[PDB]
RNA sequence: AUCGAGAGGA
């Protein structure tokens, strides 16, 4: 759920799911290629010399400490601009990621294609230590390759981990549109913005900035019980039961669903209905022995 | 799951399987070998041994370069062994008893792919292409497979299913129970001799193996071996 | 696949164990009850057996 | 499909059916009307969290949730100035005293200022509005009974004075007992196990209500409160009741 | 950036705030609800140009039943704290006799830290929160209902009117969040105060295990 | 437990009633005495009913109370719901 | 839920050349930091946000043995191995690619 | 008589 105008302005709420839907660089990128691109005064890729140069035209970085091997990403605008995601940005990632070992330089948002320029940056000491530059492992091409597979999949432009995927929808149920009490005195329903996500990650998203944080909630009992407790657990696997036995229309009488949740919360945790809860209390070995375990129990 | 249009031994099955810098490698599980094969080091067994006869078998138009890409991380694994005879001792040194010598290694691979290895193509020498070519046909499925061009199989589509009648299940039993019948025999002459002298065979021949493994299995519906009823 | 083997010279079911010196491309099995040892060069698909192997036909190799 | 799913679907609730048996069978509401297991633990300090059978208990509506505060105070606070209304509604001795006591008048006032207080904690405990509830005596029922059995004419003015239902009202109140004791612990634990039915009590039986709507006669109004009485006491739940087993 | 480290510094405050307000240490109504550019004015808005250190975050509080009994809440600069910063905190409660603190961490703590703060525990308690955990003040969810500390007299009532034994009584971990929070004990009991859709009103105990 | 402050339901349960008619039944057709006139009534259960409803049973239950201590209520002290 | 390029805008600090820049940065400038309006000649338009960025550009302007057998450990080519080769990485690497 | 298998009923 969301507080203030984020609730009402649909493209206040699009701005907090992208803030927390998990975006990888893989959702953005049209292709990538390899190239050996010796000389970046005369790029090998054509329709990138006009801005290629303007960054090397600078003194902030020394084509000495440059790798021959080009790592080159087209990225594509629309799903950037879904995203509000800009390239300064995927590049402040990378550096943040990789550090000054990577060298990264991007174009201008006027081209019809979006394109950013990766290499190794090799600010060793040009020691001697030629049996095969490298102890073990791989030539500079097969290390860029393994360079795109990680960066492809294992880095985070926007978002939480976990959440794979983020609806927003008006709630055309009273059960999820926000009640008020008016001056009058009447109740009124509020239709607003609700966002609805695949995967759980309740701790980060009560902390984002818009998010409201009193009736934000998981389905995921075992996160309620981890982030807010065992009486919170008690009133959400409540809730859950009682969805489940409700959504046909049928009734069961509150006292055995709350008999039920008090039974497997009493304890101070959360206690299954399997031998893993029910043969771990106290009861004593006969009790146990008629559920299963029977020959272990005893 | 391959069988020999004659039924002088049951099934056996070849899988041919693409594995979940890092790329698809595809390999083999061969019959009467302990660990999957890299392709390609079937192909170089089979006596193919450079990269472009291997993927002749493989892919049929080369001006496909999406096919190429997928087979090259495979092309990459196997490159180390690069002659038949180190294939097939890579091959013999699994499955076969580790302290025999080269020539029993390779004789052994050589036997796995004859005759376990793709029967139903055939159990023959000088049969190598046309395993060559079935067994690339089989990557070249799994290919197309891969790269979403062809459909995956359904198991339960009546097309790709066969219903054993009372013939089939009958024979099944009987090619067992003759077995056992021969072994018998053998086990009876031999110790005649061994006692140097000739034996009577319808002494040998001991007919209650058939007459009531079949009674035994057609009255309890254990249609297998009696002492392995469950 | 089995990683134990028969030594060649002292007939011990058992005594031989393969190191695989990955880093340099080296292979040695070694007896413990002999002490006899023979290295050979491996590669990444190369495993304990077929050091052994590799030591067996040198063996009959040094017998002709 | 629909002959697949009535065959396969049945192993999975049946052992679902035996869990839930397995873990609850010996849970029990004992002699002090808390629930406990076999090792004696409390599950609950009383049954559901009210103290009540669940066949005895019946859908109700609570009348002051819902409306607005314009027609909460119309539909429930007495008005004792309008002489004519009264003159209508009540016989002329009720009428004269009601004008002018006022200790009377000071009573129904705080009648209304306790059902302001019992609205505004309705209004957390359903904070979505739903006034439908589920609670022991089906009042409304009781009272068409009452308007029954006593022959009620709703076109007369009614001899019963709204001090007797507000006393009424308060005395019944005390024999509608979930938690016994004196301590403080065992008197805030009865005004908890027995609110919500107090505060649909207090908003039904009120003297407003009773004077416009129900019209009851002072014979007829003394039949409810004991009915209420009666049928509340049957509702509570019996010691050595198997509400574990029940529940599963 | 600043801004957002600012913003999360602030969240954190007025969470610290709340949670000494509910154990019942003295806290001005004005430092409860100082909002975000009062923040900012008070303590800086480039935390990483040092305005504020988070040393300069460090608050102390007194209980409103004693002068004496005092709590720091700490906010270690490095990421991931070691025992280095817990001997740095226990000598300045020793030297100023404060015996509770909070240590508030950005990462995590070293096993040696968690130890060192089991093993001192008698005479100084040292507790540990993350700093996301405080990003949100969980007693403002509506799913936690209203946990109340009981003391012993109280306890001592509860166990003679009931006639039962504290083993009887239902249980919560220690290490609940909510418990975490009031910083209760093993030992201590919760009564907690929660609506009901057919009492009205239902209160529950909880013994700290 | 002190007789002066019972703190059970001064109801009769429907398991002590059941009980209770049951013993009392038991008791009867082993000939134990009857303490109310009979009509001509000879079914020890519908006999049970009639000592019950008179107030005449001669039963003593024991209310166990979960500390482990015990209440006596007479079956003419209950209030029967039946 | 819209979208749109509107990068009508350029960053106009000065080059090294003395040129003004020219690129079409929407918020930061590689070379130049967060993005302000500027003049003619590149100054910003804001008398406090020149002073901050004035200095912002103060602060950047302001900033025998063997052979030890750590000095291989630091190269930059060892450093991205030990994140792109880390087993975790790998694992949640494969774990998005079988998905 | 036991054990196992198969076919059925709600
Ligand atoms: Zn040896
Ligand atoms: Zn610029």
């Amino acid at each position: 759920f969301l507080l203030g105008q984020s609730a009402r302005d649909a493209e206040r709420a699009k701005d907090i799911l992208c803030r927390l839907e998990h975006t990888t660089l893989r959702k953005v990128t049209a292709n990538t290629a390899i190239y050996y691109d010796p000389n970046p005064q005369s790029t090998v890729v054509a329709e990138d010399q006009e801005w290629v140069n303007v960054y090397y035209e600078m003194p902030d970085f020394d084509v000495a400490r440059i790798s021959p091997w080009l790592l080159r990403v087209e990225l594509d605008r629309k799903h950037m601009t879904d995203r509000k995601l800009t390239m300064e940005q995927i590049a402040e990632k990378i550096n943040a990621g990789f550090g000054d070992d990577l060298n990264c330089i991007f174009n201008d948002d006027n081209a019809e294609k979006l394109v950013l320029r990766i290499r190794i940056m090799n600010s060793d000491e040009n020691k001697m230590q030629e049996e095969e530059e490298v102890v073990d492992k791989m030539d500079d091409d097969v290390f860029l390759r393994c360079i795109e597979s990680n960066m492809l999949t294992d880095m985070t432009l926007q978002g939480i981990e976990q959440i794979s995927k983020v609806y927003m929808h008006l709630p055309q149920t009273d059960n999820k549109k926000k009640i008020i009490i008016t001056e009058d005195g009447e109740f009124k329903a509020l239709q607003e913005w609700i966002l609805e996500t695949d995967g759980v990650s309740l701790m980060r998203v009560l902390s984002e900035k818009d998010v409201d944080p009193v009736r934000t909630t998981s389905n995921d009992i075992v996160e309620i019980f981890t982030v807010l407790g065992i009486e919170a657990v008690r009133k959400a696997l409540e809730r859950e039961l009682y969805h489940v036995i409700s959504f046909d229309g049928s009734y069961v009488n509150y006292r055995h669903l709350a008999l039920l949740c008090d039974t497997m919360t009493c304890r101070g945790h959360l206690m299954a209905i399997t031998r893993h809860g029910v043969n771990r209390q106290d009861t004593g070995p006969l009790m146990k022995c008629s559920f299963e375990e029977t020959v272990d129990v005893l | 799951r391959s069988c020999l249009e004659n039924s002088s031994r049951p099934t056996s099955t070849i899988w041919v399987s693409m594995l979940a810098a890092i790329g698809q490698r595809i390999v083999a599980t061969l019959p009467y070998i302990k660990q999957e094969v890299p392709i390609i080091i079937v192909f170089r067994a089979l006596g193919f041994v450079s990269d472009r006869d291997i993927l002749e078998h493989i892919i049929y138009d080369f001006e496909d370069p999406e096919m190429m890409e997928m087979v090259k991380p495979s092309l990459d694994e196997a490159f180390v062994i690069q002659e038949q005879n180190v294939a097939l001792n890579f091959i013999g040194s699994r499955g076969a008893k580790p302290g025999v010598t080269k020539e029993k290694r390779i004789k052994y691979a050589k036997e796995v792919l004859q005759k376990e290895m793709l029967p139903h193509v055939g159990v023959s020498d000088f049969c190598e292409t046309k395993k060559a070519y079935f067994l690339g046909y089989m990557v070249h499925r799994l290919l197309l497979a891969a790269l979403g061009r062809r459909e995956l199989d359904d198991r339960d589509h009546y097309g790709n299913k066969r219903l054993d009648l009372a013939g089939p299940l009958l024979a099944f039993l009987f090619r067992g129970m003759f077995k056992n019948l021969l072994k018998e025999v053998r086990i009876y002459a031999q110790k005649f001799i061994d006692r140097g002298k000739d034996f009577n065979l319808e002494l040998a021949i001991k007919t209650r193996i058939i007459s009531d493994g079949l009674k035994y299995s057609l009255a309890t519906g254990n249609w297998g071996d009696q002492k392995k009823a469950h | 696949l089995e990683t134990q083997f028969t030594c060649p010279f002292c007939n011990h079911e058992k005594s031989c164990d393969v190191k695989m010196d990955r880093a340099r491309n080296t292979g040695v099995i070694s007896c413990t009850v002999c002490l006899e040892e023979f290295q050979t060069p491996i590669t990444y698909l190369s495993e304990p057996v077929d050091v052994y192997s590799d030591w067996i036909d040198a063996c009959e190799a040094a017998n002709q | 499909e629909g002959l697949i799913d009535t065959a396969v679907k049945t192993a999975e609730t049946g052992y679902i059916q035996r869990r839930l048996i397995k873990s609850m069978e010996s849970v029990m509401v004992k002699y002090d009307a808390t629930v406990r297991n076999s090792i004696n633990q409390v599950v609950q300090l009383r049954y559901g969290e009210d103290g009540l059978a669940g066949e005895s208990v019946e859908f109700q509506n609570l009348a002051t949730l819902k409306p607005s505060n314009k027609a909460f105070e119309k539909k429930f606070r007495f008005d004792y100035t309008n002489e004519r209304a009264l003159r209508r509604t009540l016989q002329e001795d009720l009428v004269k005293d009601v004008l002018s006591n006022a200790h009377i008048q000071n009573e129904l006032e705080r009648e209304f200022e306790r059902m302001r207080e019992d609205r505004e904690v309705l209004r957390v405990i359903f904070p979505t509005g739903d006034s439908k509830v589920v609670l022991p005596c089906n009042l409304l029922r009781m009272i068409w009974n009452a308007q029954k059995i006593f022959h009620i004419n709703p076109r007369l003015p009614s001899d019963l004075h709204p001090i007797k239902v507000v006393e009424g009202v308060k005395e019944l109140s005390k024999k509608l007992v979930i938690v016994n004791g004196d301590d403080p612990l065992s008197r805030q634990a009865q005004e908890n196990a027995t609110l919500l039915f107090n505060i649909h009590l207090r908003s039904t039986l009120c003297s407003r209500r009773m004077a416009e709507e129900f019209r009851l006669s002072g014979e007829a109004f003394d039949w409810l409160l004991g009915e209420i009485e009666s049928k509340f006491n049957q509702a509570i739940a019996h010691p050595g009741e198997m509400v574990g087993a029940l529940a599963a | 950036d600043d801004e957002e480290e600012t913003y999360r510094l602030w969240k954190i405050r007025k969470t610290i705030m709340q949670l000494c307000h509910d154990r019942g240490y003295l806290v001005t109504q004005d430092e409860l609800d100082q909002t975000l550019e009062e923040f900012k004015a008070q303590f800086g808005d480039k935390p990483s140009e040092g305005r504020p250190r988070r040393t300069d975050l460090t608050v102390l509080v007194a209980h409103n039943d004693d002068p004496t009994d005092q709590m720091f809440v700490f906010f270690p600069e490095e990421p991931k704290v070691g025992i280095k910063t817990i001997k740095v905190y226990c000598q300045r409660m020793q030297e100023e006799n404060i015996t509770r603190a909070l240590i508030v961490v950005q990462q995590g703590m070293t096993p040696s830290a968690k130890q060192s703060l089991v093993d001192m525990a008698p005479k100084y308690i040292l507790e540990q929160f993350l700093q996301q955990e405080l990003l949100i003040n969980i007693t403002e969810h509506e799913l936690v209902p209203e946990h109340v500390v009981m003391t012993k007299e109280e306890v001592t009532e509860l166990l003679a009117r009931y006639k039962l034994r504290e083993n009887q009584l239902p249980r919560i971990q220690a290490g609940d969040p909510v418990a975490r929070y009031f910083g209760i004990k093993r030992g201590q009991v919760v009564k907690i105060i929660r609506p009901s859709e057919t009492a009205g009103r239902y209160i529950t105990y909880r013994l700290v295990q | 437990q002190a007789n002066q402050k019972r703190i059970t339901t001064p109801y009769m349960t429907k398991y002590e009633r059941a009980r209770v008619l049951g013993t009392r039944a038991l008791q009867i057709a082993m000939c134990a005495p009857v303490m109310v006139e009979l009509e001509g009534e000879t079914d020890p259960l519908l006999i049970a009913m009639k000592e019950l409803k008179a107030r005449k049973i001669p039963i003593i239950i024991r209310r166990y109370l979960p500390d482990g201590s015990y209440e006596d209520w007479g079956v003419d002290e209950l209030i029967i719901s039946d | 839920a819209g979208k749109f390029e509107p990068v009508q805008h350029w960053c106009r600090a000065p080059r090294p050349d003395g040129r003004l820049c020219e690129r079409q940065d929407r918020l930061k400038c590689p070379f130049h930091g967060k993005i302000v309006p500027r003049d003619d000649e590149g100054r910003p338009l804001d008398p406090e946000d020149r002073a901050r960025e004035q200095r912002r550009q103060l602060q950047k302007q302001e900033r025998p043995s063997l052979t030890n057998l750590k000095a291989q450990a630091d190269t930059a080519r060892a450093r991205i191995g030990r994140k792109v080769f880390a087993k975790a990485a790998v694992r949640r690497v494969v774990a998005a690619m079988n998905r």
